[PDB]
This record gives C-alpha cells, structure tokens and sequence, in this order.
C-alpha cells in the first residue's frame, strides 16, 4: 500500500535482487557480494526455539472491560470501573505438539491472555479444563516428557497415545482427573471460538483494605 | 481426523471469523471464596487436580472480552509473545498452590533462551502500555537508552528517582498479602491432596450416556495404541477405582 | 539396564523427586530448592531452533563401501578400495514444514549423508528429485518464503497449496521443472527406503594427476 | 492423506524396518562427463534446474550404502546433526553452479545460532572420526582442551605443528582445481540458463497415461486451493508453454 | 600502583610459583556454633555484614588444600569454569541468611547466557567425577547421549531407574534439614540486622597505629576522587559514627 | 529530571526495593518473589560478548559535511553537496586488550566511523597507522592469536611484548612495516583528539558515469 | 610434542594456510573457499560473555584432604576420612573490573573452590574478607551498579573511587563494615598465595543423626 | 606508564573535552589515483602493508567532521554499535585487496553472536536514518512488525513492492563496478606483495634523531620481555634487513 525501494537492512537501495555477484556470468560467486550474504545471513537465522510446551498456537488482539467496579473485593485497576477499556492479546494453543503440528488433535488446549492494564501487565495463563494433570510443579518435566514424543525416535506428534504417557498415568493416579476431561469431548473441541477457559489455580483477590478473597478464573464463550 | 483434511483448521477458523466481523467474545467470571471458608470443603482448595464445583461456589459474571484484530505478523506478535502467570498486578496475589508456585519460576527463566535475553519486554507485543522504569541496565538487545544519572538506589545524584511507591487503594505499589506461614522445611505432599478418584467419578457421573460412550472410546483407542500390554491393564485397573462400568467397557474393547 | 542413582547434574543424590521444598506441607515453595530449579531450568531450556528448511527429518546410522577402486577418476580416500568401510549417518526430510509437521505431505524430500572418511567428513546433501526449483542461491530466501506458511497467519503447514507459492512459480518459470516432479508421484513417496536421491549440482572429481571430471551424484534404492 | 491416520508414518517405517533387520540399501552411482564435453549438450551443465539425461550419460554403479542402526537419542544425534555440502574432501571439488556456490556460505553460517556457536563439530554426531588439529580456539561450549604452546602459525615454539600438508595422491592437503576464470564482476544470469520449458516437457512426455493423470490432479488440487483467481490462470498459462493437453486438462478442472 | 608496571602480576605469580614447585597451601577451618546458641550473641548470625569474632568462636583447623597444577588452556578451563554456592552436598545445608538465599538463584540462572545453555555441566571443567544420571534431556550443545528407554519417573519401562535414594549416613539422598519456619509473608529487614557501626569500630580499634594511617589514606585517596562534594561530607559523617579520630583525620585531608 | 515510579519491567509499581519476600523477617526467601527474580535475572544477564578485537573503546556522536560537491569523482550522496550534513558516530579503540583493559598501552588504535547517509549507512573502519600487519585475511586469526594474551595463562593484557607476537613477527616479515609504526610514538598516542586515521585499503570511487577512481581514506586532526 | 597434520574442524588436511582462494593471485576472494570461512568463523565467535562480577580471575587445579573424620558433626563424604583425597579447582578474582582489567587494584578478592566429591560437586564460593557489603540479595544489583564503571561513560575500571560508590555507601550504612576492610591493606593484597578466604555466610553442617550445627568457612594460607 | 595512574585516560579526556565544548575536529582527505596509473608504482596498490607516499599522491582535503555529543549510555550505544567496512553506499566500491576482501565476511558474521542475531540493525545506534525495506523476516529480537502481504519477490500480491531500483546518478541502486577478472582459482600470494623491507626503511629514514631513539627503545623494551632468546636474535636479524644502525642499537641493548 506504500511503494518503497527494496534495500539492504543498512538501507542501501538494491539494483538487482535476482543474482549473486560473480566473476563472469558463468563464474564463481565473489565473497564481496555483501548484499547476498546479508540476505542469506538473515534467512539463516530466522528461526528461534519454539515454546517447550504449547508450541502450537493461534493469537489475536482484542479488548476487555468489567461489568461493574469490583473495587469491593479487589483493588486491581483494570477491574475498577466499567468505562476503563483494557487492551488484550490472546493466544490459544495445544500442549504436546510442536509449532508445525496439527490443531485438531486430542489434547488439552491453552488459553492465555495478556492484559495491558494501566498498572502493569497482567497475564492470565490457563487451559480449557478446570484442573491439571499433576499437583507439584516438580513433576512437570516428568509428565511433559512422558506425554511428549518418546526420546528414542520422536514419536508420536500431538498424541497422548503411546506407552510412556499411560505408563506415567497408570503410576500417578493424581492424573486421572484431567485425563478424564482429556478423553471427553472437551479434549477435541471444534473451535477456539466455542472453548471454555480456566485459571485452574486458586488465586487471591486483595481489595483496598487488604482483605484476601480466594478466587478461581473462568472464561465462558458467548458464541 | 480433520488432522488430515486441514491441520490448521482452528487457526484458520479464528482468523477468518475476525476477518468477517464475528468477533469471538468471552465472559470472565470468578468463583469467590472468603478466607475463612478455606477448610470447609471435601478437598483442599490448593490442589489443582480438583475443581471447585459450581453448585457449591457459583461462577460470577464479571466482564466481557472481545477479540477484534488478527495480528499483522505471525512471528513478530504471536511466536514472540511471552505470557507468564507470575505477571500479576496489585489487587491480585498468589496462593501456596504448589503447581502454581513452581510455574512462577519457569515462565521467566524460559524466555532468556527462547527470546534471546532479559530484554524480551522491549519487544512490542510484550511491552507495557503504562510507564515502566527501574535501575536495570544493559542485556542483549537493549533498546532503551537510559539517561538517568543513576543506575542504583538509594541514590542522591538523581534525587533517588525513580522512587518506590507505598501500597495504596489505587496507583499503589505491590505488597504481598501477609499470609501466616507455619511449618518445617520439607519435601512432602500435603496429605489433603491424596484423594484421586472422587473427582474423576463426579465428572463421569454427570455425563449423558452418549458422552460416556465417547470417553470409553477415547480410553479405548488410546490404550489400544499402547504397545506394552501390562500398561493397558494397569490403566484399566485404575479406571476401576473410578467406576466399574467404565472400567469394564474399556476392558472389553481391549480384551480383558 | 545398568542401575544408577537419580542425581542432580552435579552428581548429588536425590531423595524425593516428587516434591518441591516448601514451608509446611501446605506452604510456599523455597528459593533454596536447588534441586527443583535445576530440574525446571533444564526443562526450561530444552528447545533449540529448528532447521530453517528440512526441519522435519528421520535419520539412521549405517555404512558404505565402494565396488572397486575409483582411484583413476578421483583421489578421494573413501572411494579408493572396496575393503574400506566408511561409517555413515543419513537424514531424510521434508522441506517446507516444521519439526512437528507431518511426514506424508506433498513435497520435495531431503536425503543427506554424512560420510566419516579417514581424510575428513564428506557431506553429500541432496533431495529426491534430480533438480532444484531455482538457479541462483540469491533467490533462495524468496522461494522459500513463498513456499513457507504465509507471514500474516502462518498457514499452511507442509503444503505448497496456497497463493504465494504459485504466485512465485507463476512469475519464475525457472521453477516449472521441479514443480513438475513435485506434482508427480515422486512428490508423495511411500517410504524413505524406496526413495531416489540426487545431489543435483554438477561437482568435480579430481584424480591424483589433477585431472578434473564432472560428476553428478545419484542414490538408487535396492529395496 | 496418511497425514491424518499417521503423521509419523515414514519416520516409523524406517525405524521399525531397521529394528526388524531389513536394512534399507542404496547404490551410489556417478554420472561422469569429461572436462572437454562441458559444452556438448542442449543445456548448461551448471544449471541446477536441468537434469543430465541418463540415455546421454548413464549412471555408473559405484558403491553400496546400508543403514543398520537407529540412533539412541533423537535430539542428541538427529536434531543436532549438521550436514553441509561445503564439507568435501580431497578428490572432490565444486563447480560454479550458482545455486551450490551460495549454498556453500549458508550451511556454515546457520550452525552458529542453531547449534549455539562455532564448536558444533565437537558434538558427537558431527565429530570427525579421523584426526583434526588446528589453531582455532575458544568459542562457546568448547570441549577440546588444547595443550599446544602455540595458537598461531607459523610458529617456532612448537616447531610449527600442526603443519600444513602439500597435495598428493593419498593423505594430501586440499588444493582447489585451478579452473580458469574469465569475466567481469557482474550480477547477471548466464543466458545459457534461459530455457525453462523443454525439461519440464521431456519429463511429462515420458510419463505413463496414468502417471500423467496424477500430475494433472496434483496441479488441479493445489491450484484449486489458491484464492486469487488470476494466479490460477497465470500458472495454467505457463503450463501451456509446456504441453497443451496438460494445460487444458488442468484448466478444465478449474474452469477456463 | 603495580597496575602500571604489571597488570597481570597476581595471575603471573600464582602460575610461576606452581611451575616452580612451591604449591600454594591452605587450611580449611570451621567456626562451629551449636544450634541452641543461635541467639546468644551481640548480633544476628544470619547477617552477612557481621563477622563472628574468633575470640568468641575459635576457627577449628579441619583440612589442607594444595594447588599443584596450572590449567592447560585458560579459556577452556578457567573462563568456562562455573562456581555456584547452591552446589552443596549431603551433610551441608543452608540458612536463611537473606544474602545467601538470593545468591542461590543467581549462580544458576546466569550460566544459561554465559556458557550457552543448561548443559554447562557437560563442559569438562565443571563435570562431576562421580556418577550422574537423571531424566533431563536435550538443551543446547547436548553431549550426553541417553540410552534409557524412559525420560520420566515414575516409570515401569526401565524399572524406574535411575531410582531415588533415601537419606542416610553415607551415600544417601539429599534431604533438607527440617528447620522450623514461622512468620508472615513480608518484604522486611530483620531488626536484628539494624546495627551498622560497632563491627566497623571493633575492626578499626584492633589495627596497629600504622595500619590505621593506611585506612585513613585509603578513605582520603578514594573520597578525593569523588566529584560531588556533599557525598564527600556525608561519608565522613558516617565515618564519624564509627570513631572520631578516623573521621577527623580523613576530614582533615579533604578539608572540613 | 522527570519523576517516575520505580517498577518491574512489566510496569508494576514496586513498594519495597530493599528486601526479598520471606517467611518472617528471619526466614527463607520465597520463590514467588517475582520482583526479586526479575531484578536478579536481568542483573544475571547483563553482559554480552566483547569484540573479538578492538574490545576496548570510547565513542561519541557528531556530524560531517564536505567542503564541495565531489559529484565529479563519486556518485556518493553524503559527499555531493557541502550543505548536506551527515550525522556520525565514531568509535576509537585499542586492539589487543579487553573491554576493561587500559587505554594507555603501546598498540595500534582503531578509528571507526558510522556515516548515516541518506542513501544508507557507510562505515569507514580504520586504524591510526597507514598500513596493517598482514596481507591476506586468511592469516588474521593467526596474527591476532599471536598478539593476544597467550593461550595457557592469559598473559599479557594490552601488550605485544611477549614471545608469540615476536615469534610471529620474526617468521612473517610482511609485518615489519606496521611493527615499525607500532614501535614509534604513533604506537602510544597521547589522545584520540590528536590522532590521525587511515582506511588502509585502496577502495574505489565510482562517479555517475561509471568511471572508477582508486582512493585511500585519511583523517587528519585539526586540533 | 606429537606431530599431526593441520586440518579443518572437519578433519580435512590443509595444503596452504597462508592465502585465501581467489581468481588469479591478484583477484577477488571466492565464496567457495570453505577453509577460510571456517577459520574466520571460528575466530569471529571466539568470545563469550564475561562474568557479571569477578570477571577477572586466575585459577589452578589441586587437591584436598581433611585432618580427621568429621563424621561427628557432618555426614559430608569429602570430610569423612583423611585418606580420601578430593580433587579441586580454585579461582581467585577481583570483583569490579572486567576480564582484561588489572590484578593490582584496591578491591575485594574472590576465592572460589570447586570440590569434586564422590557424592557431588561442592562449590565453596568466598571472598577474602569475612563479611559482605550488603544484607539482602535484592540489593545486589544496586550496589554492584554503584561500584561498577558508571553508566554514561564507563569509568572507572577496577576502582571504588568514584561518586556512585560513595553515594551508595553513604546512604547505606550497612556497607560500612566491609568498606572498612576494603580500605585496609586486605583490599590490596600482594599475592593470592598469602590471601585469607571466607565463606561469609553461616551455613549448616548436618550429621548422620540429623543434628544441625551452624558453621562458617575459613581458608588460612600456610605460605 | 599512565596505565597505572589512569587506565581510563583517553576515554576520559575525550568525554571531558566534549562536555567542556572543545569538539574534536577531523578533516577527511582522499588520496586519488586514476584507474590507469594502477601499475605505475614501486609496489602494489592492493598490498595493505604498503603506504601510498604523500609526495607521489598528495592527500586532498575533502571534508570536516565534528564530534559534539557524548552518548547517553555507554553500553546501549558504544558497546552495542556495529561497524563494518562492507557497509558501503553507491559511489563507493571495493577492490581486490585481499585483507579487505576477507574483512568483508567477518564484520557481518561476528554480529550474530555478539549482538544476538540478525536484527542487530534494529538496535538504535545501528539503525539507519533513511528508509530501509526488504523481504527479510523474523530472527531473534525482531522489532519491526511487517505489514506487507508479501515476504518474497517477484510477487504480484503487493504489486512487487518494495521494488528494486536501477543504478543512477543519485538515489540509484547499488551495482558493482564491472572490474575485469582474469586468472585461475588459486591460493597464492601475488608476487607483487613480496617485498617487505623498503617501506619500513623509508619510514625509519624519515624520523628525527630523537624519534629514532624512541623506536629503538620500543623494540628494545619489548624484545627484552621475550623469554626465548633465539626469538630476540631472529627479530633483530630482520631489523638488519631494514637498517644496520637500528639493528645494532637494539642488538647492543639486548646483548648481541
Ligand atoms: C515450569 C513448569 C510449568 C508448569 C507447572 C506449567 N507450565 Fe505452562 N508453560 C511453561 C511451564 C510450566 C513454560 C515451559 O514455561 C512455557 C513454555 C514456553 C513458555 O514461554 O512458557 C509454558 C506455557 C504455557 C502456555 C502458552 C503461552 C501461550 O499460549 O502463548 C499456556 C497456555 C500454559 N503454559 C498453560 C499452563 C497451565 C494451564 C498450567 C497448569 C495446569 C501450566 N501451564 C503449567
Ligand atoms: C543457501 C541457501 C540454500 C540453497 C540455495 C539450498 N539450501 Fe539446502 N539448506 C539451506 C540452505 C540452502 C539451509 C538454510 O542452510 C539448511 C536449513 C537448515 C540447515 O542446517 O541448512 C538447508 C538444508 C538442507 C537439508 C537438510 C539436511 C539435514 O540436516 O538433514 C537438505 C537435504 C538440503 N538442504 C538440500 C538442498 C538441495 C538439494 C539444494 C539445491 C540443490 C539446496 N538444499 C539448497
Ligand atoms: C578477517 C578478520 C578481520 C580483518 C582482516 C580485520 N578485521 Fe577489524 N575487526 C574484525 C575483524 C577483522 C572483527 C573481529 O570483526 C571486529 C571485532 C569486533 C567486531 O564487531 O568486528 C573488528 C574490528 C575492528 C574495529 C572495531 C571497530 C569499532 O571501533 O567498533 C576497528 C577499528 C577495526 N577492526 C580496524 C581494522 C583495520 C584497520 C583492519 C585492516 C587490517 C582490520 N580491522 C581488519
């Protein structure tokens, strides 16, 4: 929509972006072709590490506003007045598979929300079921390793359907509750647009007087 | 599987909805429990393999969220987005939920390799829209050029700015709720966490006979892909502590 | 198959790999839990960037030996005697999709061989069709960006079937030849064991007298 | 699509094949062309979009490769392996194929971020199995501990070792074939590369009527998924400069 | 300043002495205090700005350490070495000293950028010499190739190996001492840490008149290079709460 | 000069920046003290690698303009009109010693300047003597290794006065020219304000007609 | 001491390590000279970030043994038998200055020991004075920033003698004790050989019965 | 040495000057030589161990440069700045000087580890002030959020923008000078670079008697610090081929 000249990143207009500089049109590529190496270098370093879990996601910008001042239970700005509009960015995700795995797999999904409040960024990072698999964070890597492709051959992608996962489940009964939900139809939702969300943990709301209230976050879809 | 027809379905459906105008909407609700009801339940509030049932504590409608704008660049705004539950604001605070506690450490630590260093916040999609100022300095890809004569505090050369700010009703600094703590230093699971089957059961019991068939199919298809047979039987075995029908239905499909 | 103690990475025996250190069983988690943070830290930095292209691959160790000395056409040691065994590592790959994308997609396949010769490592890095899409390295990033998931929404995974690809093909006739092979049944092979391999480029063989011979590399499956 | 049923199929078959003992086998053969025959063909030898036809220059069987052991750890050995065509040995050498020339720069460069620096050859899977010694030092995650009093050459403090080795029949140092080079510093495609249609034609022409049907379906299916209609036509248009039947068949399927 | 003549003096002296055969020798000695004496002192044991006086708690000779070999490569061995005080072993444990507590976080986290990732223990200088095994995998520059069918625990497929080990007299697992903790969650300095001047004073008071001159000169020389004059006077001011002679002497040399 | 609240990088006002969160004023530090970790984390990761060479430097901003249009010999914008002002950033440096070595050492100096032209960035990277030590870039790593602190003990800092430098010099006579300069008083200049500059290499100037002129770059100090 | 061929890191013997590959001995360098770029690439990535503090160090290998079993007060293996020799590696350092800074500065020194025990690595990381500058870790970055070169111009190297340091001391009396020691002669020691060392913190020894004994670590030089 | 009194002297002086107002000034001057005079000299123009003597080619005053402003933040602006000679603009071009040629590869490579990725141009002090656009995407720490429907070219979906620009008198594209290249692929030093001693002796011969004493002192001080005696003598030996007096003055000081 705005016609600029194609440049190097040092802002040098490029004449020919279809060839390398060589010695004779049939000759060796010259090291001094700094425009080539700049293009390639960049291409060479495009990728960054994907997330350890929830690699696979889709995101969108939006906004939020409360129904009425919740000042009574919490002193949190973004919730203090129905006229305060908070910007938000939201990513939905699967869990096991990588960046280039499939959306339509049997799995928990994530539903994370970044709230750019006026008093700091608030991150609400939840899944689409009301509980999780394990109780202590120390067990995270064991579980995740169990669910994830197996170490010898890297199979399977986006599936809890191999031995380790169930070996872990079969010896860690705490997992059964979420596994239940996983095997339900909540485990293969048909869109993010019709998905539930939970913060799983009991958090605290603290009002202006320092009165603590236990809370648990839900997101319900109005679609 | 729509995993064969369209591996990107959900990604595509969301984007295309926002294009068309039917913005996804969500209602944020809170289950609230007063501090003194902490022990009034069949289970421990801090155990994340347990749900608070809605008929005991109802979900209170609290706000509306609308998603109206697909990002411009997938990588720059999606991929590089950094969400972390320890990112809270005055008015909120944590509890001793042991899953949550550990989470708190990880989402910070994992950015350093994933996003290339401690200045990931300077990336557009992660940058606060409110003012932010401290005495931190440098780090890979620092964009912020600091003019402040001082990189420490307390300092007199800049009249000690920026200054801390005491906790208040609004625009207050952050102060943790002074929860009492009592106990020994121990690596030990709270015994109140040690009941694994009645939540699974309550869930199954509230599924329509055809929803229940689906869960039997889920278990049966997955367990079937398990190569080691004794794993199959130990799961089914566990399933029995949940509900005999379920156990058997599945057992039948796998031959036990 | 050998029975060792579970330790930190510093060799320190772990006693309870099931819980965070906290104050009371219902208490907060202590920063001094060095065992936890080592475990979580390592989990936290498990991932590394995937390849820019051919992220999706499967490999295996093997060996190679020649039929007869080629000493007459090349002074290369690994080809100088039928009794010389050279170890190899081989990786087969797709081109477009990520580490977690599907195997069975329509796409060019990579077929890379690392030869551990006594006189150095020789990497023969080819695809499964005898030619490439483009003529000059300088267009690589353009063609690749075009075939890749599109930049606004990152769709599709492991498919040339979208605009940018055929936009580019359409405007860069050079690509037609390979595109032909891609739309063929070679573009959707049924196993790596039955795949052809080509180094595509013309290389040189150099013998003990300095005589150069042009060469092109082929891998032909005997399965 | 088996992309729905099993997204790991090929990975899985190869592994299980090797487990079982049916070791995939491959024959390496060379197409060989003497120096003076460089310009005796319809097309340019250094054009990586043109194949050397087998009926003109036959593929000579040259050796057997056998894949007989799966790796032990996928990440450690598979993901971390670095292949690069610049990695050749005495007896081999390049040409001016301008697609390869560029490649030569990239496989090295891209290791620096992917494997986290210039010591990637110290990771086991990449490590030569022959001797290697030189005057390079340090870099991230350096494993080799160097005892050499010198980190430069020429040096007299270690009698100049490691020493260079002059080129020879066997065990020689690498020297490049002394190809004559004549021309101006130019960014410009060799006009000999200027013909895009006859190879694509030769290819089609030698496909069985039912292979040809498949190719039509390929183009048809893929083009059908392009949204902008004109792109569709422009492609077919090119298809036309190749063979009329093909162009039409496809065009019919998209309706033009 | 020898900072001019030889900016490497100390580095050189240590190396050359080892070369020569006079290996530096050190005695490791403990100050020991039974748990129940924790509060019998003028000051708080967990305050890292306070020393335990030798005449109250003598330093007990416990072992001898000898440095007898210079490294082979400086970068590989010295520059890459990683020290972290959170690296203790069974029979040692920490205390709530709030400087040491924070320390425990830092020496781990900083390794990830400085040495390139979480496999830094795999570099030779940092590698344990005893066995180490666990279920961690991957991460940048991974050297260890894992053959264990499992990467998790509990696991049945490798019989749950490697197994955890209970605490015991020797060769036991690491258990933390079960210290009682009783307090509210607070960001607050302990009032027992509130006294800043008598340790300084005790220190000064035990210096020979000519050491005492030297301290003055140090303070005088450093404060002399301070630009902002008031900073000069406030320091001298604090000196004043330590000992009047000291404060004055230094005041004299800077003119107040 | 402008009074703001002290915050986390997430813009969250901090109350007490003098303590860690702990269980009781004399108790263990709590892992949930996210303000601490943030602070320490960034502190933990403050450093980046220093330049391989010329690690030691001081720089300043400024500007440049030409005495008259050089349009006759070069089509370079930043030189094409004496009224056009180009911003510059200039970095002076030593060669051997690290970011924290002494300024006042016998050593070549670097004189590098960034010209932010309206037709791209032009970097003119030079030293304070009119020639270098060596002829072919291939030897760089050799010569640098030889002048740098020696590999066994890391000594000395900012000195060419040790065996490996002079070993190299004695077997590489090419160096003798720049060695001479180094041993002169230009090797120990008394300030950057009175230092000459040289681009050392013969470069080209290309005018709008494509006439080429050989050039060498000189900075002369007017103070 | 043992004569090998010069090679690339891929084990390919080098014939000429004195020139790049060019077109004609007076021609431009070809991109295909892979021996060059490997050599330069390695040289180009030689440096890694220095330590945030104690960047300047000197270290040596040694051993340790206890005088008699301490099993009565601790179950720690490396202290359980005078016949058990523990290898060590010990790094002495300054605090403020960088890798290339001087040794002979007025500063605290580090005295860090790595004990390779049969039951794990134990690192005893001390300084040469029995106390530290500050009471809570949360202040570390503030104080360290204070003593470090100042932000604007990066002066001075290896000296507490500037404003920020004494600004910070003057408003944080806690530091006065260690500041005392620094200005003493212990702050300018004459060799590491004659230096004292301190663990500073009170740690715990734990014996076989679970009895805790408070401890403080000392190193005394017998030279 | 002032390396002992003030290690930061130059750094300090330069800053304090600009503070005060005496801006350092510099006159850029070009030595110019018409293409055809390339081989009219005693020596090779492309040999960077040789200076073009002013009395043959005078230095032409061409510009004035003024440093008038210290940076705001040393790290953010000084440490993180990235200078590279390959960074040129239309109107400038390189030559076959084999030192420069290689230089051209390194200043780019090295930024990737030093500044943590290929977006180092996005850091403020390196960011051009003119427009920059291309089809490059992603990379660690990406700041620019691209809105172009196309990340490739040629592309029809954004009318091929950003478009290339043909070379022109002003605002033109960069095209390299079509220097004629003739010769074989070889690793060989041009014989024209093979004379080492006459520029050194031309240098020595033009120093004042007291400047010459200084040079002897430099050489003498340095060589006195070399441990291995034969290195001393070999150097002095090379000094001989330069001028006998120099050689002997120095020899005397070291005893030969
Ligand atoms: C350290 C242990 C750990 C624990 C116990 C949890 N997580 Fe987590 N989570 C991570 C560690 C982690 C992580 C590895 O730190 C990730 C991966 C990449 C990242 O940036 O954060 C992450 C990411 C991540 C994301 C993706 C960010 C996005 O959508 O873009 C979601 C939605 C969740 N998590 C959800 C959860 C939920 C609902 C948990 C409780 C049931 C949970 N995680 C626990
Ligand atoms: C210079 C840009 C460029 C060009 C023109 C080519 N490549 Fe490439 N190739 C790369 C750039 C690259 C890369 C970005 O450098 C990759 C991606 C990740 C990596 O390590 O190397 C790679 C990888 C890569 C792999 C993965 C090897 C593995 O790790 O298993 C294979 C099989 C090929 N390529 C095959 C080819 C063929 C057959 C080409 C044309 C004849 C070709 N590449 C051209
Ligand atoms: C082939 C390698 C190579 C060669 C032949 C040269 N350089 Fe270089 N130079 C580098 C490699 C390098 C480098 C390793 O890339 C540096 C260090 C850090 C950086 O970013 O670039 C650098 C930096 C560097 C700097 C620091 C710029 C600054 O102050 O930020 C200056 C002033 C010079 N060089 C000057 C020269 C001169 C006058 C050379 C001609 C002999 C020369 N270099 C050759």
């Amino acid at each position: 929509s705005e016609n600029y000249a194609l440049t190097t990143n040092q802002g040098v207009r490029i004449a020919d972006d279809q060839n390398s500089l060589r010695a004779g049109s049939r000759g060796p590529t010259l090291l001094e072709d700094f425009i080539l190496r700049e293009k390639i270098t960049h291409f060479d370093h495009e990728r960054i590490p994907e997330r350890i879990v929830h690699a696979r996601g889709s995101a969108a910008h939006g906004y939020f506003q409360p129904y009425k001042s919740l000042s009574d239970i919490t002193k949190a700005d973004f919730l203090s007045d129905p006229n305060k509009i908070t910007p938000v960015f939201v990513r939905f995700s699967t869990v096991q598979g990588g960046a280039g795995s499939a959306d339509t797999v049997r799995d928990i999904r994530g539903f994370a929300t970044k709230f750019y409040t006026e008093e700091g960024i608030f991150d609400l990072v939840g899944n689409n079921t009301p509980i999780f698999f394990i109780q202590d964070a120390h067990k995270f890597p064991d579980f995740v390793h169990a669910v994830k492709p197996e170490p010898h051959w890297a199979i399977p992608q986006g599936q809890s359907a191999h031995d380790t996962f169930w070996d872990y489940v079969s010896l860690q009964p705490e997992t059964l509750h979420n596994v239940m939900w996983a095997m339900s139809d909540r485990g293969i939702p048909r869109s993010y647009r019709t998905m539930e969300g939970f913060g799983i943990h009991t958090f605290r709301l603290i009002n202006a007087e320092g009165k603590a209230t236990f809370v648990r976050f839900h997101w319900k879809p109005l679609a | 599987k729509l995993t064969g027809r369209d591996p990107d379905f959900h990604r595509r459906e969301l984007w295309e909805a926002i294009e068309a105008g039917d913005f996804p909407e969500y209602e944020l609700g809170f289950q609230l429990i007063p501090e003194e009801d902490e022990f009034k339940f069949d289970f421990d509030l801090l155990d994340p393999t347990k749900l608070i049932p809605e008929e005991l504590v109802p979900v209170q409608r609290v706000g509306k969220m609308v998603l109206n704008r697909n990002p411009d660049n997938f990588f720059a705004e999606n991929e590089q987005a950094a969400f972390h539950p320890g990112h809270i604001v005055p008015g909120l605070d944590f509890t001793n939920d042991p899953l949550l506690q550990g989470r708190l450490f990880s989402y910070t630590d994992t950015q350093i390799s994933r996003l290339g260093g401690p200045n990931f916040h300077e990336i557009p999609i992660n940058r606060p829209t409110c003012p932010y100022h401290n005495f931190q300095r440098d780090g890979m890809h620092r964009m912020g050029i600091d003019t402040n004569p001082a990189n420490y505090e307390p300092n007199s050369i800049n009249d000690n700015w920026p200054r801390e700010t005491p906790p208040g009703p609004k625009r207050g600094g952050f102060e943790s709720y002074q929860e009492r703590v009592e106990g020994n230093k121990v690596r030990e699971r709270s015994p109140s966490f040690g009941e694994y089957y009645s939540h699974p059961r309550l869930f199954w019991l509230s599924q329509t006979p055809f929803e229940q068939r689906h869960i039997v199919d889920g278990f049966s298809f997955e367990l079937s892909k398990v190569v080691r047979p004794y794993i199959r039987e130990r799961v089914v075995d566990q399933l029995a502590h949940i509900d005999l029908t379920l156990a058997q239905a599945v057992a039948k499909n796998l031959g036990i």
